[PDB]
């Protein structure tokens, strides 16, 4: 490809899907870089936690 | 008789439902003949320890919050020398006004008090509304003794009371010297001349 000084060029990358019966996407969510910490209440609804896990 | 030496009064203060009264019954003499709580408000409990070969009597007044007694509680902090703000780690809105309780209690209690800060219901440690290190820090720049009580183990709260009565003791420890009374002589037959 070539991009000169402002000219955008939308790359069209083909991939496949993922299979929901092959990966579990409800596993421990947003894993922390280092273990431990305060362990405070999440303060969010369980359903919200589901969509945050999927969107990560 | 009575035969104790000093008598301190120590308020327990906090929001309602933070678990102060169940904390009070486990570690100290209780349910002697007290009529109850809310009938007059602010129930009184007693604890008798000894420090430095002096006997200390401590009265603990668990303040009750019902909005109706708010005017009455002000007059009950008059002369209060020992204090304990209790907060629970499960719920979170008590810590928003824990500072307000400290401000109201620095007002009109004594010239100088010794306020402890105690986290009730650490049995629900996993349900931690506020981190313990933040409350530990907030105790550190407010000169406060800080405790975490399981409510299933009374050793922590009992240790806190012993150290609080020590720090409030040395604060009021009036100097004493001796009462020996051994100086006897002068048993004569009195050849007086006035």
């Amino acid at each position: 490809y070539h991009v000169e000084a402002s000219h955008t060029s939308r790359i069209i990358v083909p991939i496949k899907k993922i299979d929901y019966k092959k990966y579990n996407f409800e596993n421990t969510p947003i894993p922390r870089i280092y273990p431990g910490r305060q362990f405070i209440q999440s303060g969010l609804n369980e359903e919200q936690t589901i969509e945050m896990r999927q969107k990560f | 008789g009575y035969d104790y030496d000093y008598l301190f009064k120590i308020v327990l203060i906090g929001d309602s439902g933070v678990g102060k009264s169940n904390l009070l019954s486990r570690f100290t003499t209780d349910e002697f003949n007290i009529e109850s709580k809310s009938t007059i408000g602010v129930e009184f409990a007693t604890r008798t320890i000894e420090v430095e070969n002096k006997k200390i009597k401590a009265q603990i007044w668990d303040t009750a919050g019902q909005e109706r007694y708010r005017a009455i509680t002000s007059a009950y902090y008059r002369g209060a020398v020992g204090a304990l703000i209790v907060y629970d780690i499960s719920k979170s809105s008590s810590y928003e006004n824990c500072n307000h309780w400290l401000t109201e209690l620095r007002e009109n209690a004594d010239d100088n008090v010794a306020v402890g800060l105690i986290g009730n219901k650490s049995d629900l440690a996993h349900l931690r509304a506020v981190p313990t290190d933040e409350a530990k820090n907030f105790a550190m720049e407010n000169q406060m003794l800080f405790t975490e009580t399981s409510a299933l183990n009374s050793d922590n709260v009992d240790k806190a009371f012993r150290e609080l009565i020590v720090a409030i003791f040395q604060m009021v420890s009036k100097h004493q010297v001796d009462l020996s009374g051994s100086g006897t002589n002068n048993m004569g037959s009195n050849g007086a001349p006035k």
